């Protein structure tokens, strides 16, 4: 710092540089481009994949009348140009860009965007040492989130990102079904796939989180994104659990049970926003009262026979314990709702999707780990089958998973057979409930045989 | 009506046919725990040490330690021969206990109570008198050399708080009642225990504790303790010196106190039993 | 740190101190370098571990004249402590 | 001034006492009754000593001298060898022993006048409990003290310096740093890598610690250094001044570090806290100032309460001034919950400040795969092609299922099937010239500009695209079932060879009408079928 | 309740028989699978996660503990009529929307709650399910979540309401006392005095300490508000139910002179006038006409006939209802005939009881119901 | 104002009326394009009571404009929306709203 950095070239070679800034605008401030050392400044729109020196520079629109004529002039962007001693680029804006080459008004050039994104960029092949330096209210004012701000304040986040020719990408999983027939060159394609994917707002490009897995750096500040995501709705918090069903949508979440192919913090990142947005404040209000053990004196409830005509999946449920309520999620206009009962079979299928094929000893190992591959799952379905949720013969499903009369046999990571402990726990908690409530019904039916005793008396 | 009756038969019930005692089952648990690197039962007993450990200040009340703990607790010329044959299984199951490293579960987790006089304390000591009970040796052993090892210093000041709380017999509130000794006896009775057997340099560890920085004379303590006793049986005993007939709750009130001295002057004949 | 003026303005003699952790002979040094009360003699080596921060003295590096400095380093490793 | 005083005060650094004895020689001597011997604060350094000015009273080392300030003990009350080269006789226990306290020249004994702050006075007589048993600190807590002794006289030479240069433009410095430095590794946490008895050991003395330096405002003193460091982003000289920021970090790290274990030491940032977020974007430490705000809100769920909006929209545009950092989002999940319990009003805050405008953290939603076939053909006169579509089936899955056609240069446009630009899709690069889908019309640079049509319908699985463009003359515009949908594209790149694009998503069946035309006008003008002329096959790929 | 335990203590009526069969049913493949696999477990490893520890040896405690797992589990369960089951639907799920806040705009949810907790048929009904949902303990524990405005007191109304429904139930109340006692910085006091009032066991159960925590919140009185409601709570200890308890009495009495902490004519000046000060004189004087070896505590009551006076002043004064009243308990417990009429200014108060055609009706009831104590030229 | 735009027809005919459950599905974006909302996303339907002003106004008024079975996109002034309220958490203050409305059926 008055705002500007040195540069150089201090090597036998000097090919080619695309100075474009990580600092995207959209819709009075100055970017000015003082050069020591032919040069060519300009604002450039995102989307830019052109490694060449054959400029200039790479796009008019019109609009018809249903005749032809005018009304049609709109933009060209792609974008901005230029051309002994020191130079001074600048490049204002705001709406209209205006170009000022040595402090001179020699604007006139391109400058008419609607509202979209523009990177500042330099576009150089070097003359050695000192190539390069940056800079009416500041551009820092505006380009930062506290605008307005007039004094300049520079940025660690002001990076100056070479646009590197070759960058690695995802090879992508299963994909379209391509298919062309001759009979009039009848192109065709059915069964249809889609990326988990996510764009990067700050420096707008798409990627899937597929990729993303390589990129750990990112995925380590995706899966803390979803820390905060799951932390944001803890214990009853729906107020919020409405707008975050917005941002992380319900079929993504169902998608994020699906593939494996998904990196393993980050899994274990949807699995529990699927019990926090969701399926988790409802067995929260759930857990205690599972526990408060009371029960009505109805002739279902008035059975229950303990030892069956035992076993833990008994459907005699019982009890009270208030039902769960969900208002679905709508924004036209507090308790999130969910496909459940298709959610329970995709929970059983992941289930069995993992308890086999980690039966057959495989070291793929879906999330990157068994833990991953577990714990997230056992979770997922021990909360749901703490809110009551799953019909007593899919709980027979799961009895035969673990007993069986597959998985708890198998030797675990520490973590899997924390999280089956707990559910083994909800089993026996279960256990309990039949026998308490068999109790009850056996202090039903005596209490009818000995206040028949007691009026004869 | 039909729920009210419910009602009371459940509660009448759960103090009636619930006791029976299913309670044998606590030998074969901990049988199940010292079957083969530390076994089981060791896992536990190092659980709650660690957990005693930290620093919670205030504990909270740990229903699981209180379960164990008390199932620990549990799970402790014929005549003659019979006789020294139970005390070579008491120590067979006391080893079971001191060797798994339950000595030092006890000693932390009572220096971690402090002043506090929960449902904790009271089942760590009973775990204590059931580690030792029989005036056990090496049991003492351990203990005095975890106390001379790491120099905890707060074990003697947890004790000194809990007999300056303890119980005494009382005066008024014994009118308000006419119109908590368990603990306190176990608490003598563990620091009885302590010292039976006659382990010199222990009980001279309870005179002084040598290293560590706050030296805390116990013995002072426990015969304080007899001393406010005392001046409640004296202050009792002039509250019956003029009806002459003794109160049945009067009585068992006082044979309270009575046990709890007779438990107290023994644990300070343990402290001088040696010469 | 003066002492001679021992009436109106007393020394902070709170770190003047210097325990002998150990003290030992020149060559017998040598071994335990390479790899109890008992009074020191003259000739033998001598460790000086600070009462305070306890860090060993030591000829140092550094310069304030090619004397070295004085200091006190943390650990007993090396000749110079 | 001097006080007796109970409660929480035995384990305050500034409960303290060095007894140091006349002599040079034999400090270590068992403590005789009746040796003379200067009584001295740890923490200050002060010695104390009864003065003319003020009667008993804590005072510097330079003005106690010998008589005034010396003290000698007693058994009892009464006022009845010389100094021996050996240790002397072993005497006052800790424990058992009410050592009575005496002035040497007037002989004053050490009583009390008389909320709990019981000032001490000297008397001749005095109240019958002057006899104050010796108890001994604990070494690392005299050590921790006389630590906060020199650490307090540097920090405090330190910041009179600071005040030196302060406001007038034209002194310890690598002491200060090294201090800094032996504090921080006197601080330093226990290690996750070690057994638990010995780690909580470790940890609790570092309790103990964080807080004696606490209790004798080290912290404050500190904070301090740190104010009065926030005044220059650079006065001093360029060489004091140029290990500025070095000086700076360390602060907030010790700070830091200070903070890390016990609980009120993050809630004496009570009132702290709006100084840490205006600090916390000064962009030069910047990480330890995160650090700080991160471990004072994770131990001190009283500071949670305190935080306003303006804090939270400090953190996130601090988000906004650093790139992305887990931790500072790891921060924003503290703010979110304290021990367990949560704070609604935080997290709505949270929540408002930051998720709606939804242009900071990575964003996501899944997206069905963009894909398009050329029919082989390579297109440098003008040129001319249909595009017959025969099945559609748009909104299955959750995308509408896009049928852009048009054109695109070798020389640039690469499909790659996911990701790319803006969710991927057709028209993304400027190379493109599609048409098609969403309101018909164009899209060139992924941008929807809606050009009108006579009737605006989107493709169906019966209609035919009737693309055009020229050689030479840049004009590019294409139609629906022959109805003129208005000049579109002006004014482009002729370089490289354009080819038909037709791109397309999920389940899709549509027929190239090249050569075979269903419909086929002489505007443009030439069939596409024509240009397959050199020698590979017409082949779509 | 008792007859039916006596049935009850049958293992010691043929069925009994079908009651035996009940408990050897009631003695019991999961349990064999658990315990065994948490010993492989513990066996296999050493396991480092403490949570896991945790959780292992809490199910291998409760598959062991067959009998006692129902014990602990009972006096959470209850039984609930079938007709009136829609309400506890009605009930818990507003509990659960208190269990949430107790782990915290949500205070309108919070008064919404309990409120409709305060409406509802099962509450009357069934209190030892109330007591069993520990729901006062939660309520309670809000309130102290809080301490440290206005959902406060209505916290309090629902813990005034919930002494008042029964007296067992008044005992769980019973139970915090020192602690509501140790929240009570300024109604929480009232909630104490609703927990003692009713049952003279609970008034004799208390410990000195919380009436000493009370008295010295009279020495925090040196300037007041807070006094006559301190004074109220000593007034529901000591008085219980028409009988003044020795045990009580003697106590509040000896810590009274101690902290106490020329007063008859400020009291006179606050007739001429910080009616706060006179309901405080009141208040007190009342406290002291509650309470009565035993028979010295009268004596020093004879210390503070320095009434009568107060009774006439206020006789003059018309406010005067309840101070007079409490110089006249007062004077009746503490302190013939001659004196008697020497007291009648009640005859100018019966010509005044005529004005009701306000304030002085209530008098004039307040005075007829202590009419009855001139009963005992 | 509200400025409603037809993106595919549907019969043509049958107009929303007042009190009518009309069934649709729609998905929102910003006028950055930014996606916040998605029926499709649920996999589910939307109904909604017409006239009862359950939602925004701009939502009840440019959806009558729709035929049974049409396509429809909905650029709803932010007045009609949220205006300078924003809906917290998710649209910001004045922001118009982008919707890709189909009119499944009314009932």
């Amino acid at each position: 710092d008055l705002a500007h950095r040195t540069w150089g070239s201090q090597n036998s070679l000097v090919e080619m540089l695309f100075l474009r800034l990580s600092l995207p605008v959209q819709f009075t401030y100055y970017y000015s481009v003082r050069v020591f050392a032919c040069v060519w400044v300009g604002w450039v729109t995102p989307d830019y994949h052109q490694h060449d020196m054959n400029f200039d520079l790479s796009v008019t629109v019109t609009m018809g009348d249903e005749q032809g004529n005018v009304h049609s002039s709109l933009k060209c962007s792609n974008y901005m140009v230029w051309g002994s001693h020191t130079d001074l680029v600048i490049g204002c804006l705001v709406g209209l860009m205006t170009f000022t080459a040595n402090g001179k008004e020699s604007n006139t050039f391109f400058q008419v965007e609607p509202n979209t994104k523009l990177f500042p960029a330099v576009f150089v092949l070097p003359t050695h040492q000192n190539v390069i330096q940056f800079e009416a209210a500041m551009f820092l004012s505006e380009r930062k989130n506290p605008a307005p701000q007039c004094p300049p304040r520079l940025e660690v986040q002001m990076l100056m990102p070479v646009s590197w020719s070759r960058m690695p990408n995802h090879f992508l999983q299963v994909e379209t079904r391509r298919a062309g027939e001759r009979l009039g060159w009848a192109v065709q394609c059915q069964d249809p796939l889609t990326m988990m994917a996510l764009h990067i707002p700050e420096e707008n490009r798409c990627m899937d989180i597929l990729e993303l897995s390589e990129r750990l750096d990112l995925q380590r500040f995706h899966s803390h994104t979803l820390r905060l995501y799951r932390a944001v709705c803890a214990l009853g918090n729906n107020r919020v659990a409405h707008a975050l069903c917005s941002h992380v949508d319900q079929a993504q979440l169902l998608h994020a049970l699906e593939d494996a192919h998904l990196p393993g913090p980050l899994r274990a990142g949807y699995y529990d926003l699927l019990i926090s947005i969701h399926l988790e404040s409802a067995c929260r209000s759930r857990r205690s009262m599972l526990s408060e053990y009371i029960v009505p004196l109805t002739p279902e409830t008035r059975a229950i026979t303990l030892f069956p005509p035992g076993l833990p999946g008994v459907g005699v449920t019982t009890s009270l314990r208030p039902p769960h309520h969900f208002s679905p999620p709508c924004f036209v206009a507090l308790s999130p709702a969910i496909p459940l009962e298709a959610l329970r079979d995709k929970a059983l299928r992941m289930l069995g999707e993992a308890v086999r094929d980690g039966g057959q000893h495989a070291r793929d190992p879906v999330g990157g780990s068994v833990e991953f591959q577990f714990v997230p799952v056992l979770k997922l379905v021990s909360t749901l089958l703490v809110m009551g949720i799953f019909g007593d013969e899919d709980v027979k499903q799961i009895l035969k998973m673990i007993e069986p009369e597959g998985l708890l046999q198998m030797k675990l990571p520490e973590s899997v057979k924390l999280q089956m402990c707990n559910l083994l726990e909800y089993f026996c908690d279960q256990e309990l409930q039949h026998r308490v409530e068999s109790l009850a019904a056996f202090a039903e039916r005596y209490v009818d045989k000995l206040q028949a005793n007691q009026r004869s008396r | 009506p039909t729920h009210r009756a419910c009602n009371m038969f459940l509660e009448s019930y759960k103090a009636a046919w619930i006791l029976t005692e299913d309670h044998s089952f606590e030998d074969r648990m901990i049988d199940d725990l010292s079957k083969a690197k530390p076994d089981p039962l060791h896992q536990l007993v190092l659980h709650f040490s660690r957990t005693a450990l930290t620093e919670k200040s205030k504990l909270d009340e740990d229903y699981l330690y209180m379960a164990y703990a008390d199932i620990m607790a549990k799970s402790c010329e014929v005549s003659f021969e019979e006789k020294e044959m139970e005390k070579q299984r008491l120590l067979y199951q006391q080893s079971r206990l001191h060797t798994r490293g339950a000595a030092e579960m006890v000693l932390q987790m009572i220096s971690a109570c402090k002043g506090e006089t929960g449902a904790m304390v009271s089942s760590t000591l009973k775990l204590g008198i059931s580690i030792l009970n029989g005036g056990n040796a090496e049991v003492q052993q351990k203990m005095l050399d975890y106390l001379k090892d790491k120099k905890e210093v707060g074990f003697f000041q947890s004790i000194q708080a809990l007999m300056q709380t303890c119980s005494v017999l009382d005066l008024n509130a014994f009118e308000r009642q006419n119109k908590d000794d368990e603990f306190t006896q176990d608490l003598f009775r563990f620091l009885q225990l302590l010292c039976e057997g006659h382990n010199n340099d222990f009980q001279n560890y309870l005179r002084t504790q040598t290293g560590n920085t706050t030296t805390i004379n116990i013995i002072i303590c426990t015969v304080d303790y007899l001393l406010r006793l005392q001046e409640s049986i004296s202050d009792f005993y002039w509250y019956y010196s003029g009806k002459d007939v003794i109160e049945e709750q009067g009585k068992r009130n006082f044979s309270k106190a009575m046990s709890v001295a007779k438990q107290v002057f023994n644990s300070l004949t343990e402290y001088i039993q040696g010469p | 740190e003066p002492t001679s003026n021992a009436q109106n303005v007393p020394p902070d003699l709170a770190i003047c101190c210097f325990t002998l952790e150990q003290s030992l002979s020149v060559r017998a040094l040598q071994e335990m370098l390479a790899n109890g009360h008992r009074t020191l003699l003259y000739g033998h080596a001598i460790l000086l571990r600070h009462a305070h921060s306890r860090m060993y003295l030591s000829c140092l590096t550094t310069s304030r004249k090619l004397a070295f400095d004085v200091g006190l380093q943390e650990d007993a490793t090396g000749e110079a402590c | 001034l001097v006080y007796y005083e109970g409660g929480a005060v035995c384990t305050h650094a500034r409960s303290l006492w060095r007894l140091e004895p006349l002599r040079i020689s034999w400090s270590g001597s068992h403590l005789r009754w009746g040796q003379p011997l200067r009584i001295r604060h740890v923490t200050t350094g002060r010695y104390l000593a009864l003065t003319e000015d003020q009667g008993l009273v804590v005072v510097d080392a330079c003005k106690a001298h010998t008589k005034a300030t010396s003290f000698c003990f007693r058994v009892s009350k009464e006022k009845l060898k010389r100094d021996v080269e050996g240790m002397g006789p072993p005497e006052i226990k800790y424990g058992e022993s009410l050592c009575f306290v005496q002035h040497v020249a007037s002989g004053l004994w050490l009583t009390y006048a008389a909320v709990l702050k019981k000032k001490a006075i000297l008397h001749q007589e005095g109240h019958m409990d002057d006899a104050l048993f010796l108890t001994r600190c604990q070494q690392e807590e005299s050590q921790a003290a006389r630590m906060i002794h020199s650490t307090a006289g540097l920090y405090n030479q330190f910041i009179k310096g600071l005040d030196s240069f302060s406001g007038k433009p034209r002194l310890p410095i690598e002491a200060v740093i090294l201090s800094l430095q032996d504090l921080i590794g006197y601080f330093e946490p226990p290690s996750e890598e070690l057994q638990h008895e010995e780690k909580q050991s470790k940890l609790r003395s570092l309790r103990n610690r964080q807080s004696l330096f606490q209790e004798e405002g080290m912290l404050s003193l500190v904070l301090n250094c740190i104010d009065r460091l926030n005044v220059y982003t650079t006065y001093a000289g360029e060489e004091a001044a140029e290990s500025w920021k070095e000086i700076v970090n360390l602060l907030y790290e010790l700070l830091a570090s200070l903070i890390r274990g016990n609980r009120a030491n993050c809630a004496l940032f009570s009132t702290n806290l709006d100084w840490v977020v205006s600090k916390l974007d000064r962009l030069e430490a910047s990480s330890g100032i995160l650090e700080v705000l991160y471990c004072v809100l994770i131990e001190s769920p009283e500071v949670l309460n305190i935080i306003q909006e303006n804090h939270i929209k400090s953190i996130i545009s601090l988000l906004d001034k650093h790139g992305r950092n887990h931790k500072v989002l790891d921060v924003l999940c503290s703010l979110c919950v304290c021990n367990g319990v949560a704070v609604r009003s935080n997290q709505d805050l949270i929540t408002e400040n930051l998720l709606p405008g939804r242009e900071l953290l990575l964003q996501t939603n899944l997206i069905n795969y963009v894909t398009s076939i050329r029919p082989n053909i390579f297109v440098g006169g003008k040129w001319y092609f249909e595009v017959m579509v025969d099945e559609v089936v748009p909104f299955l899955t959750a995308q509408a299922t896009h049928l852009r056609v048009g054109w695109a240069l070798t020389e640039g446009y690469s499909p790659y099937p996911g990701g790319g630009e803006g969710w991927g899709g057709n028209g993304v690069g400027d190379d493109l010239y599609s048409y098609g889908f969403d309101g018909l019309h164009l899209w060139t640079g992924h941008v929807a500009r809606p050009v009108t049509s006579p009737g605006q319908h989107l493709l169906a699985p019966e209609d035919v695209v009737s693309c055009c463009l020229d050689l030479s003359v840049p004009s590019i515009s294409f139609r629906i079932n022959g109805c003129p949908v208005q000049g579109v594209f002006e004014a482009f790149n002729l370089d490289g060879l354009f080819f038909p694009v037709v791109s397309f998503s999920a389940g899709v069946k549509v027929r190239f009408l090249l050569g075979e035309f269903k419909f086929l006008p002489p505007p443009g003008y030439a069939p596409c079928h024509e240009a397959v002329l050199p020698r590979e096959r017409l082949r779509l790929e | 309740q008792d007859l039916l335990a006596h049935c009850g203590i049958q293992l010691e009526t043929s069925l009994s028989s079908r009651l035996r069969s009940l408990l050897e049913t009631v003695r019991l493949s999961l349990q064999e699978l658990v315990s065994h696999m948490v010993v492989r477990w513990a066996q296999e490893d050493y396991v480092q996660s403490p949570e896991l520890v945790r959780a292992m040896f809490s199910l291998l405690h409760r598959q062991y503990d067959g009998l006692g797992e129902l014990l602990r589990a009972l006096p959470r369960a209850y039984t609930i009529s079938p007709s009136s089951v829609e309400d506890t639907m009605s009930l818990l799920e507003c509990l659960g929307q208190i269990r949430s806040l107790l782990i915290v705009q949500e205070e309108n949810l919070m008064i919404q709650s309990i409120g409709n907790i305060m409406n509802n048929k099962v509450f009357y009904q069934h209190p030892n399910l109330m007591r069993a949902l520990g729901m006062h303990e939660t309520v309670m524990e809000v309130m102290v979540n809080v301490l440290g405005p206005k959902m406060v007191t209505s916290c309090c109304r629902f813990l005034c309401y919930f002494c008042r429904i029964s007296r067992q139930n008044q005992r769980s109340m019973f139970d915090h006392l020192s602690y509501l006692l140790e929240n009570s910085g300024i109604t929480p006091l009232d909630v104490a005095a609703a927990s003692v009032i009713d049952n003279n066991e609970l008034a004799l159960a208390l410990q000195e300490q919380d009436l000493e925590k009370v008295v010295s919140y009279l020495a925090g009185c040196g300037l007041p508000c807070g006094g006559e409601r301190y004074l109220d709570f000593l007034r529901f200890a000591v008085f219980v139910n028409g009988e003044s308890v020795e045990e009580n009495a003697n106590v509040v009495v000896r810590l009274l002179i101690r902290k106490p902490e020329g007063l008859l004519a400020a009291i006179e000046e606050a007739i001429r006038i910080g009616h706060a000060i006179m309901s405080f004189y009141a208040a007190l004087i009342d406290l002291l006409g509650r309470c009565a070896e035993a028979l010295r505590i009268r004596a020093i009551l004879r210390s503070l006939l320095d009434d009568l006076v107060g009774i006439i002043s206020l006789p003059l004064q018309i406010f005067v209802p309840d101070h007079k009243a409490s110089m006249v308990l007062f004077l009746d417990r503490v302190y013939n005939q001659d004196f008697l009429l020497h007291v009648l200014v009640g005859f100018l108060p019966d010509m005044r009881a005529a004005a009701s055609l306000t304030e002085m009706a209530l008098a004039l009831n307040r005075y007829l119901c202590l009419a009855v104590l001139p009963l005992i030229p | 104002g509200v400025q409603v735009e037809t993106i595919s027809p549907g019969d043509g005919r049958t107009f929303p009326k007042r009190g009518q459950t009309c069934v649709v599905h729609y998905t929102g974006m910003l006028e950055d394009g930014k996606k916040f909302d998605s029926s499709r996303d649920r996999n589910k339907p939307f109904k909604f009571m017409l006239g009862k002003q359950e939602v925004i106004r701009g939502w009840e008024e440019g959806v009558a404009q729709m035929s049974v079975g049409q396509r429809a996109k909905l650029t709803i002034s932010p007045d009609y929306a949220y205006g300078a309220t924003g809906h917290p958490g998710i649209i910001p203050p004045h922001a118009t709203l982008v919707f890709d409305v189909e009119l499944l059926k009314l009932e």
